[PDB]
């Protein structure tokens, strides 16, 4: 019954506030700085390594502001919360290519407003 | 697929830890316990990033161990049918090609890729190529896939996903 | 000026150490109570030793064990400092480390001598070492309180005063309450 | 049905007291030092303040 | 309940002066950190014991109401009988 | 660099590879049988190895000009495109005659040949100084003999040809544009695969994780190990690799601070006057962007493998 297209999440995982690749880096990266201090802790996990290279190779933008700016900006519009992070994550550049990428965008808003997310997230990129 | 959620967990305490620092210690147990964990119910739980709530510690009658209710906001990766995620390849093969998103390794088989991407062993690198050889796909290369299936071993998850559908590709 | 000393022996022969070093000098030793915890001796006069409980008691997190030097100069150092205080005044007596009745008897002898003046003396306490007993006798009565030696000076009826001086000014106000 | 009527729980806070023994050394500074009552209404005979410098 | 509603009683009962003594004295056999500085004594029984006597043991007491709600009570917070 | 069948001369060698192609190649023989019973076409049985060597040099010679037939077919089709979009400061389509001309540096060929294709911008239907190939005839020659384009404007008249207001959005393509000169790798090649001093020290935790058992710890205050002993004695590569699948290991050689201040002369300009200065700083600033992506990702990368090709 769960398909990313049709938006059936589990009742215990709908609640969830979804996160950015750029946002979890600054997360983790964080974490590691408090892990790398205050030391007599336990050394960071092989995942934890391998997702903190993993989100810094496809992290979008580096600035710690243009999370917020982004999220707000496309949040503002009416849209389901599953979306939003992985619209900024893949990042298309065609509202075609949006509408393939994310099936349930397909129908939802007219060709130039999601052009003009889109862009708007191609300007946010550093 | 990122999320920041709170969860729930109960850790056993030895009288031996009561100490002078008993709260402190219920973090370490805590975070030993649940960073780097994985579940097939909530995804793999990357990180503790906060603590919401230490309950009141029940005393088991007949036992020495102290268990304490605890809240806890931790950031989960889970893997949907459907969801479209960069991934980076590891290595490629006859029988397919090895893609590690984050924690998970998902492997995409050569049915499911599109015809055109042709195999090369020949290649000095191997390689995934067109026969004009324009996408060029070999390991250590970013490319677009979507993730079909999802698969739970030794509460440890992994997947699947097909690049046959479009835009999916190399970035 | 003030030496430190890191052992890597036991109580006894920590004292029997002391005996030998000057005031405010430090040994810091491993604890008997618990593992990886720390006991930081220091002398707080002649053959009366404060044993400070590194969790006498000083609380610190993991990182701090890690300077032993800027807890001392931070901590114990003062206190050593404000015990040379205690020591370098002028009615200072031992009274045999801190002995109420010895105390007691001193200012009833001072006052049998002159009536008029009212002696008044400070002690360390042997069996309680960063504490000092200050003895008055206003009236055919003696009295004792205690003083508190602290990093942030002399605790005296619960007010912390940061100068010797200080300590005397206030006493020196309110050692006539009717009380 | 008495001991078994209620239930028991650790009070985390009254764990920040105590310690392991495997001591014998006592805590000199964190004893508590009453001081004594005065029980008077008598007159002044006393000694004045001077400069803090 | 609210520690303004604490309508129970301010006395220890028989059953928690027993229960709280077994649960104190099995943690003191399992190396748990000592309340009170002992006199040598080896039992752990009179070490609870001991600990009672001086009003240092940390557990806290949950009574459950019949209704359905309870009160936590602190073993310093009520009367010791014996 | 290990110069073999110094024996057999140079034109005998070149004849001896040519009989030794068209007996093996030609009449479907062996390595022992055109040994044993052409050994006057090939050399006197001074060697009966040097045959397999050339038998594997003619299967990557195949596979290289399978390769580069492949490149060859796609280069047309490249063509034919490009005169499509030019009929209808863009993509030129030259590039896969040279790489169908050079045939020794394969991997080279192919490092441009993705650049050139990711000039084109994978497309498929059916001002910013000096060129990078003047620049490749520039520093090749180790002497300048250009200018990046010489004009009085400066950054600010190239934040109004995008809507960023940015000084640095034509930084990215000098980057790529310097990423993908293909002379540029000859240039730096060659230079810095002729020597390799490596500096050989552990980790701070990696001094007590090796205990004499490593060739990281057999040498932690002498460095400088030579190419000889990094290609004859290539235990070193095999240990610290080890060492790589291991705790930490250091790399480097320590011997380009000069060997790229000298190619910064390159490409600096003359004119002090602000007016050539911005083409003098963007260019050195975008030469140091470059070199970061080239001296910091090409050179390591192509020293280790050519050391674990060796090992």
């Amino acid at each position: 019954e769960e398909d990313a297209s049709q938006l059936i999440f589990p009742k215990e995982f709908e609640t969830a506030e979804t996160l950015l690749n750029s946002e979890v880096h600054m997360l983790l990266e964080h974490r590691k700085q408090q892990n790398e201090s205050a030391e007599d802790e336990q050394e960071l996990s092989e995942v934890f390594m391998k997702t903190l290279n993993y989100t810094a190779r496809f992290s979008r933008f580096k600035n710690r502001e243009t999370i917020a700016s982004v999220r707000s900006l496309l949040l503002q519009k009416k849209l389901h919360k599953f979306e939003l992070a992985c619209l900024a994550n893949l990042c298309p550049e065609t509202a075609e290519e949006s509408k393939a990428l994310i099936p349930s965008l397909e129908g939802r808003f007219e060709d130039e407003e999601l052009q003009q997310i889109l862009d708007d997230i191609q300007t946010k990129r550093s | 697929m990122f999320y920041h959620i709170s969860l729930e967990h109960e850790i056993l305490l030895h009288p031996r830890y009561f100490g002078p620092n008993l709260l402190n210690t219920v973090k370490q147990k805590l975070f030993t316990e649940v960073e780097g964990t994985c579940t097939g119910k909530y995804g793999f739980v990357i990180a503790v990033t906060t603590i919401d709530n230490i309950g009141a510690g029940v005393i088991q009658p007949g036992r020495g161990f102290v268990l304490y209710p605890v809240k806890y906001k931790a950031i989960v990766f889970r893997p949907f049918k459907g969801e479209v995620v960069d991934a980076v390849v590891t290595q490629v093969n006859k029988v397919g090609l090895f893609t590690e998103i984050g924690p998970m390794s998902c492997f995409i088989s050569r049915h499911s890729i599109p015809s055109e991407m042709e195999f090369d062993p020949n290649s000095n690198p191997p390689c995934y190529k067109t026969m004009d050889e324009d996408i060029v796909i070999q390991q250590d290369d970013e490319i677009r896939l979507k993730i079909v299936g999802t698969r739970v071993d030794k509460n440890d998850i992994f997947a699947i996903g097909s690049l046959m559908d479009d835009y999916l590709g190399l970035v | 000026x003030x030496x430190x000393x890191x052992x890597x022996i036991n109580f006894k022969q920590a004292e029997k150490m002391m005996e030998t070093m000057d005031q405010g000098d430090v040994i810091i030793r491993p604890s008997s109570k618990g593992e990886n915890h720390l006991t930081v001796t220091w002398k707080v006069s002649d053959g009366i030793y404060q044993h400070v409980d590194v969790r006498a008691t000083l609380w610190i997190n993991s990182e701090e064990f890690e300077d032993l030097d800027e807890i001392v100069a931070r901590y114990v150092q003062p206190m050593a400092s404000f015990a040379r205080d205690l020591l370098n005044h002028k009615y200072y007596q031992d009274c045999s480390g801190g002995d109420r009745k010895k105390l007691e008897e001193l200012l009833i002898k001072t006052k049998k001598e002159k009536p008029t003046f009212i002696p008044y003396f400070i002690c360390a306490c042997k069996e309680l070492p960063g504490k000092f007993l200050l003895g008055y006798q206003p009236r055919g009565k003696p009295r004792i309180e205690y003083v508190t030696v602290t990093p942030e000076g002399f605790r005296y009826r619960g007010q912390i005063f940061p100068t010797v001086n200080g300590l005397f000014r206030w006493f020196k106000d309110h050692y006539q309450d009717p009380v | 049905a008495g001991t078994g009527c209620f239930d028991l729980l650790l009070d985390a806070e009254k764990c920040k007291y105590g310690m392991e023994i495997p001591g014998a050394t006592p805590a000199y500074g964190a004893w508590s030092p009453s001081v004594g009552s005065g029980m008077t209404p008598g007159a002044a005979g006393f000694s004045p303040s001077a400069a803090s410098d | 309940q609210a520690n303004q509603k604490r309508i129970t009683t301010p006395y220890m009962t028989k059953y928690e002066r027993a229960r709280v003594l077994g649960t104190r004295a099995l943690q003191i056999a399992m190396c748990a950190p000592v309340m009170v500085e002992l006199e040598g004594e080896t039992d752990p029984l009179l070490i609870a014991m001991k600990e009672l006597k001086a009003r240092k043991i940390p557990i806290i007491i949950r009574r459950y109401l019949p209704d359905g709600s309870y009160e936590d009570w602190g073993v310093d917070e009520l009367i010791i009988s014996d | 660099t290990p110069t073999i069948s110094l024996s057999r001369k140079g034109p005998s060698t070149i004849q001896k590879i040519k009989e030794a192609l068209g007996f093996m190649r030609n009449q479907h023989f062996e390595v022992p049988f055109i040994a044993f019973y052409r050994k006057e076409y090939v050399e006197p049985e001074l060697h009966i190895n040097d045959l397999w060597r050339v038998w594997q040099w003619d299967e990557k010679w195949t596979q290289l000009r399978i390769r580069k037939e492949n490149l060859t077919r796609l280069f047309e089709k490249m063509q034919a495109y490009q005169y499509e979009q030019i009929s209808a400061i863009r993509a030129l389509d030259t590039t896969d005659m040279e790489r169908l001309k050079d045939v020794q540096s394969m991997d080279e060929l192919k490092d441009v040949y993705n650049h050139f294709l990711l000039y084109y911008g994978r497309d498929i239907p059916k001002k910013f100084g000096l060129t990078p190939e003047q620049f490749g005839e520039n520093l090749r020659d180790s002497y300048q003999r250009h200018e990046t384009e010489q004009f009085p404007a400066e950054p600010l008249e190239l934040a109004k040809d995008t809507p960023e207001a940015v000084l640095e959005g034509a930084r990215y393509m000098v980057a790529l544009q310097i990423a993908r000169e293909p002379l540029v790798r000859q240039v730096l090649r060659q230079t810095f695969q002729e020597r390799a001093k490596l500096n050989i020290t552990p980790t701070k935790k990696g001094r007590k994780d090796v205990d004499e058992a490593h060739y990281a710890y057999s040498f932690k205050y002498l460095k400088n190990k030579p190419v000889k002993e990094l290609r004859d004695d290539q235990f070193l590569k095999i240990c610290l690799a080890e060492d790589e699948g291991l705790l930490t290991t250091d790399i480097s050689i320590d011997l380009k601070g000069t060997y790229f201040e000298e190619i910064k002369q390159f490409y600096y300009r003359d004119e002090f006057s602000h007016q050539v200065q911005e083409w003098n700083r963007q260019r050195t600033m975008a030469i140091e962007r470059a070199l970061q992506q080239f001296l910091y990702v090409q050179m390591a990368k192509e020293l280790k493998n050519k050391l674990l090709a060796e090992a």
